[PDB]
């Protein structure tokens, strides 16, 4: 799982 | 529905960069959320009892653009990735959640109100996956219980190919935490 | 190292 800043 | 939301645009990309150097802002504030941007980037901050709260990872240590010029941030965590300026006047304050309700709503910079199951302290699912794409900008904006009180801000979102399927967020105890130590 | 500028605001009901 990617975690993507927003 | 309950809670909704809209969006109105103040400010655009030249009169930006001039409110970047000169640090003024003589623009009314009002609103829960302001919408926020630098150079590179654009995210939200929520505010929650008379503080604009945001994310470090779109803020930095940068001061916000005020009617007075700049202002300080308050409060700074980096681990916690959360910081804080004191909300100029206008800005629509908002109270923290007592309720402890785990249905939760995510407001997006498209003023979109999308439903979230609280899973963690910080950890929410969204009850639709939506592409990474429509929250990207999003960061620090407020999530809301059915009451329309914060529980949190939203950080980062979890992601497979692309699509965002549950949102890591700033617990609304982290603020208090953060203003208790400093 | 510019100021964050607010650019638009978010009016919940
Ligand atoms: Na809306
Ligand atoms: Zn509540």
């Amino acid at each position: 799982d990617d975690i993507v800043p927003c | 529905a309950p809670i909704t939301a809209y969006s109105q645009q103040t400010r655009g990309l030249l009169g930006c960069i001039i409110t970047s150097l000169t640090g003024r802002d003589k623009n009314q504030v009002d609103g829960e959320v302001q919408v926020l941007s630098t150079a590179t980037q654009s995210f939200l901050a929520t505010c929650v009892n008379g503080v604009c709260w945001t994310v470090y990872h779109g803020a930095g240590s940068k001061t916000l653009a005020g009617p007075k010029g700049p202002i300080t941030q308050m409060y700074t965590n980096v681990d916690q990735d959360l910081v804080g300026w004191p909300a100029p006047p206008g800005a629509r304050s908002m109270t923290p959640c007592t309720c402890g309700s785990s249905d939760l709503y995510l407001v997006t910079r498209h003023a979109d109100v999308i439903p979230v199951r609280r899973r963690g302290d910080s950890r929410g699912s969204l009850l639709s996956p939506r592409p990474v794409s429509y929250l990207k900008g999003s960061s620090g904006g407020p999530l809301l219980c059915p009451s329309g009180h914060v529980v949190g801000i939203f950080r980062a979102a979890v992601c497979t190919r692309g699509v965002a399927k549950a949102v890591d967020f700033i617990p609304v105890e982290s603020m208090e935490t953060t203003m208790r130590a400093s | 190292k510019g100021s964050v500028v607010i650019v638009g605001r978010i009016i919940l009901s």
